[PDB]
């Protein structure tokens, strides 16, 4: 089962500070190290630092400015990273990873998307996308759902609770006026819809607001 | 500290072919190099440790080799699920460092895009806005243009586009174009058209709908 | 049994303990120092062995103050242990010999 | 003996920006590099020792990093008082030597 659990997102205002967590499960040893890695959109992996929970010592990447302070909690098997006095330069996905002290990151967290903005959290609007009355259908049909008006990134879109993976394409979000918008599309055999339900599940971590949306034909 | 250079940053191969990613260390690190795969939106995944040792759950197709300063991650007969970014990481000397990354791209057969046009929903109009979504799906190459015509006239205001990265399922690309206008603006018009220009056809593929 | 043989056995068990804590503390001491190589446990345990037997190829060695202090402890524990065995073998030989006569 | 190359010899940055001076050694010197600041008409002043260790009395804004042959002295958000020449010096091998110097311009 998932070994390293991290929050999906955090919104932080310029100058403020946030503390990310990483809950570990599975085998734990006195020789484990928990690392933190920073990845900015499009770019690569940047090592930030490490901590050895069993002793409490942490080391940091010296080539970069020190925005992080690491701590661990033996009882709750949780490692924390305090990022402080942030700016837009600090917006990125932050992964924790676990190393058994033999040098390679056997397992990674899903990552916490951190957004540094003066804006404000806002849940998305999920609207259906069913073909129009004139749309001639082929051997397959494409449906989708529109997610707009949200902040900050990201949102996780699944179809029929993951049950429908192939045929899915969720496009990258576009930012217009402090709000993100994206669409996901799904293609199922034409004959199977709508006799077989097709729902789009949209999760928006930053505001703990998950919503479903059944896709039915237009009147 | 140890600099890990991955070059080229982008590698393009034909389905089923042999691919080799290179990682060069600024100084000798024995076999203390590890390889990771990170697909679009995914978290990194360990593929090979200590330069050539396999990991459980990783296809046998993946292999690594090298010692000293030069390392290679090889894929025997690449397939679509291998489309991702690949990173090397060294643990020989403190601190651990990562290479800058190599993207794997696959060259498949040309595919015409599947276009779908979607009228705004009722729940949207109620809120006071209309978004006409058009999907250009599963095409290849990735180069493509889409034109919006309202009542026969090309439109450009309020049109936002979005493209996906190569798809790890079939190596194709997809794109979505969205024309947003107030409930009003959407009222005083009847025909909404989406046109797609792509290398697979001298004639554009179009899809329209009248409210 | 005989004191010398007990001190020997005791020293051997203690050495195995110093080798394991020594490996753990060396990695702990050395991570954080740019360029250090005594930073993963399997090779540190090997480093501990070659330091205790005083062979010192190295192929690895500490560069920080605390890693070096930990190194000195491993050295001393191994030199003392191996010395305690020699000493016990002498005690045993002296006794059986006084008998053979 | 060990040649220490500081390049570029002149660095120009905008007030408040991040600056990085580079020092490259002709052969590996672990972390035996030290940084000095010498303002116009002044005597040199130690800023960082052993590549990354801070010194008392020096603004926290100053930091160093590197090991082996490549070293960097960094200044987070440069200000006017930082206008000076900066030198690296190695103590790994005899004799000690100095790099040729980098001037900071704002
Ligand atoms: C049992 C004998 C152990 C000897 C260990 C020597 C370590 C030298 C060292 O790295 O020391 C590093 C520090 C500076 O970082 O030097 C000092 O000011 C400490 C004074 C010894
Ligand atoms: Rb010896
Ligand atoms: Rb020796
Ligand atoms: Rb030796
Ligand atoms: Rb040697
Ligand atoms: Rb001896």
């Amino acid at each position: 089962q998932v070994q390293l659990q991290q929050p999906g997102a955090e919104l932080v205002k310029p100058g403020a500070s946030v503390k990310l967590s990483c809950k570990a499960s599975g085998y734990t040893f006195t020789s484990d190290w928990i690392h933190w890695v920073k990845q900015r959109p499009g770019h690569g992996l940047e090592w930030i630092g490490e901590i050895i929970p069993s002793y409490g010592r942490a080391n940091y990447n010296e080539k970069i400015q020190k925005k992080a302070t690491l701590t661990a909690d033996k009882s709750s098997s949780t490692a924390f990273m305090q990022l402080s006095s942030l700016t837009s330069e600090d917006s990125a996905v932050y992964y924790c990873a676990r190393e058994r002290g033999d040098g390679y990151f056997a397992v990674w967290g899903a990552g916490t998307t951190v957004t540094v903005s003066s804006a404000k959290t806002t849940p998305p609007s999920v609207y259906p996308l069913a073909p129009g009355s004139a749309a001639q259908t082929n051997s397959m049909v494409t449906l989708g759902c529109l997610v707009k008006g949200y902040f900050p990134e990201p949102v996780t879109v699944t179809w029929n609770s993951g049950s429908l993976s192939s045929g899915v394409h969720t496009f990258p979000a576009v930012l217009q006026s402090d709000l993100y918008t994206l669409s996901s599309s799904v293609t199922v055999p034409s004959s199977s819809w709508p006799s077989e339900t097709v729902t789009c599940n949209v999760a928006h971590p930053a505001s703990s607001t998950k919503v479903d949306k059944k896709i039915v034909p237009r009147d | 500290d140890i600099l890990l250079t991955q070059s080229p940053a982008i590698l393009s191969v034909s389905p089923g072919e042999r691919v080799s990613f290179s990682c060069r260390a600024s100084q000798s690190i024995g076999t203390d190099i590890h390889w990771y795969q990170q697909r679009t939106n995914g978290s990194p995944r360990l593929l090979i440790k200590y330069a050539s040792e396999s990991i459980s759950g990783i296809p046998s197709r993946f292999s690594g080799s090298g010692s000293g300063t030069d390392f290679t991650l090889s894929i025997n007969s690449v397939e679509s699920e291998d489309i991702a970014n690949y990173y090397c990481q060294q643990s020989n000397r403190w601190p651990f460092t990562f290479g800058s990354g190599t993207k794997l791209e696959i060259k498949r057969a040309d595919a015409a895009p599947t276009v779908s046009i979607f009228p705004p929903s009722s729940e949207q109009l109620t809120s006071g806005g209309a978004s006409v979504v058009c999907f250009l799906n599963n095409f290849y190459p990735k180069d493509i243009n889409v034109k919006w015509k309202i009542d026969g006239s090309e439109r450009q205001n309020g049109v936002l586009n979005s493209w996906t990265d190569q798809d790890s399922k079939d190596s194709t690309y997809s794109m979505s174009s969205t024309l947003t206008l107030t409930k009003d603006e959407y009222e005083r018009h009847n025909s909404y058209t989406c046109e797609a220009t792509h290398k697979t056809s001298t004639s554009p593929i179009v899809k329209s709908f009248n409210r | 049994s005989a004191l010398h043989w007990r001190a020997a056995g005791a020293a051997t068990v203690l050495l195995v303990i110093v080798l394991l804590a020594g490996s753990y503390l060396a990695v702990l001491a050395e991570r954080g120092a740019p360029g250090a190589q005594l930073i993963t446990y399997p090779r540190a345990l090997w480093w501990a062995c070659e330091t205790a037997t005083t062979v010192g190829y190295x192929d690895l060695y500490p560069v920080t103050l605390w890693g070096r202090l930990v190194a000195v402890v491993v050295m001393v524990a191994g030199i003392t242990s191996f010395g305690l065995v020699t000493a016990a073998l002498a005690t045993w030989f002296v006794g059986r010999e006084q008998e053979r006569r």
